């Protein structure tokens, strides 16, 4: 179920510690990522263009 | 225009209504103590303008 | 009753009209006008006024003149024009309070409702706030001193309704708005400093006087709850607060990669026009 990640939750052996965290923050991230990706394109198209206009 | 017409228009002010109004003004768009309103918005970067980041993004 | 006030810059503009009419007299006191507002609504409104006599005694303190007449007479003609506003309160340009101040408010918290009090400085050298709203009543002393009239500080707001923002804005054209940006926000993020600093120069000093070197029992109590505020910060070691400079610093990185995205994506134009504008023109050129 942990592998199912319907919850959020970590088991134990040895130990038999049990943990339980969240990460709120996902939107942010995400976003973020999306915005690099996405700006990558934009600099290796202008790139593209001014090794077009140059050599 | 016919049998009428108008006057030109001027102010007049002085260094104390100058101060006075500039300061209230000033104080006016200003805190009482000043270091009231700031540190709320400050504290509320980490959750108002979060949204709006996000929202800007 | 009244958490909180509404203050029109008319009044003091009209307290700068007193410091206009003088005409140099060599006398130059204090002078008590008679303050209009609205105490119908919760929140005190302050529309318009008008100004009544004041003289003093150079010696004995206890002389106060007003007028009744006058005053049944200025109101009555500015309730007949406009029955949208009472009367409220009387406010002076004093910079000190006077003890006769309490019978000169006792004419009007007998014929009148509870009076609000606002004291201003006669030179507007004062970087804080001119206007303090001090409301007028009874309460009990804990000492054990005899019941009598105490000011308490009301916090009050200095804002206009519609057409007076204009007229300020077109006599100043100088003062800026909000302005959302570097400078309007550095300005306040250095000036602040010495915001607090003239203020608490100017406090801790007369109050490290007075408190040793002086008497008039004026309730030092609370002072004790004062110092118990300067207190309530025990030089914390930030070691919990760790976390919170991480995510704000983390915050801060990405206003980074906001910032440099972003401006990456701005050089793009330019870093085109600049080579495909000048190279096009300078073939051309001949």
């Amino acid at each position: 179920m942990i592998l199912d990640k319907k919850f959020h939750g970590i088991l134990d052996q040895g130990e038999g510690v049990l943990i339980i965290f969240d990460e709120p923050p996902v939107d942010k991230t995400y976003e973020a990522a999306l915005e690099t990706i996405q700006n990558m394109s934009k600099v290796v198209d202008s790139l593209y263009n001014k090794a077009k206009k140059l050599t | 225009n016919r049998h009428y017409y108008s006057i030109t228009i001027n102010y007049r002010k002085n260094e104390l209504e100058q101060k006075m109004l500039l300061n209230l003004h000033k104080k006016s768009w200003m805190e009482g103590l000043t270091l009231q309103d700031y540190s709320e918005h400050c504290k509320h970067n980490e959750s108002v303008v979060k949204e709006m980041l996000e929202l800007a993004k | 009753a009244v958490q909180k006030v509404v203050v029109h810059p008319l009044v003091l503009l009209s307290v700068v009209d007193h410091f206009n009419r003088i005409g140099k007299v060599g006398n130059q006191k204090r002078v008590v006008g008679v303050l209009l507002g609205s105490w119908q609504k919760k929140v005190l409104d302050v529309s318009n006024s008008f100004a009544v006599p004041f003289d003093e005694d150079d010696k004995d303190d206890s002389v106060w003149f007003l007028d009744h007449d006058y005053l049944e007479n200025m109101y009555g003609m500015f309730k007949k024009v406009n029955a949208r506003e009472r009367i409220v309160g009387w406010y002076h340009t004093g910079p000190k309070l006077h003890k006769n101040d309490i019978a000169i408010n006792e004419l009007m918290k007998r014929y009148c409702p509870n009076s609000v009090l606002v004291i201003i400085d006669v030179k507007p050298k004062d970087l804080g706030l001119p206007t303090e709203a001090y409301i007028s009543v009874e309460e009990v002393h804990d000492d054990g001193t005899p019941t009598s009239k105490t000011f308490e500080h009301v916090t009050s707001e200095i804002g206009a309704e519609e057409a007076e923002e204009v007229g300020v804005e077109h006599l100043l054209r100088d003062i800026k708005d909000t302005t959302v940006g570097t400078l309007s926000q550095r300005i306040t993020n250095q000036v602040h400093g010495l915001k607090g600093l003239n203020s608490k120069l100017l406090d801790i000093r007369s109050y490290l006087e007075k408190v040793a070197t002086g008497k008039l029992p004026i309730n030092h109590q609370i002072i004790y709850q004062l110092q118990d505020v300067f207190n309530l910060l025990p030089d914390v070691s930030l070691q919990e607060f760790v976390k919170a400079f991480y995510l704000k610093t983390n915050d801060q990185m990405v206003v980074v990669y906001l910032a440099s995205l972003i401006r990456s994506v701005v050089a793009l134009h330019n870093l085109i026009n600049n080579k495909i504008a000048n190279r096009d023109a300078e073939k051309k050129e001949g």
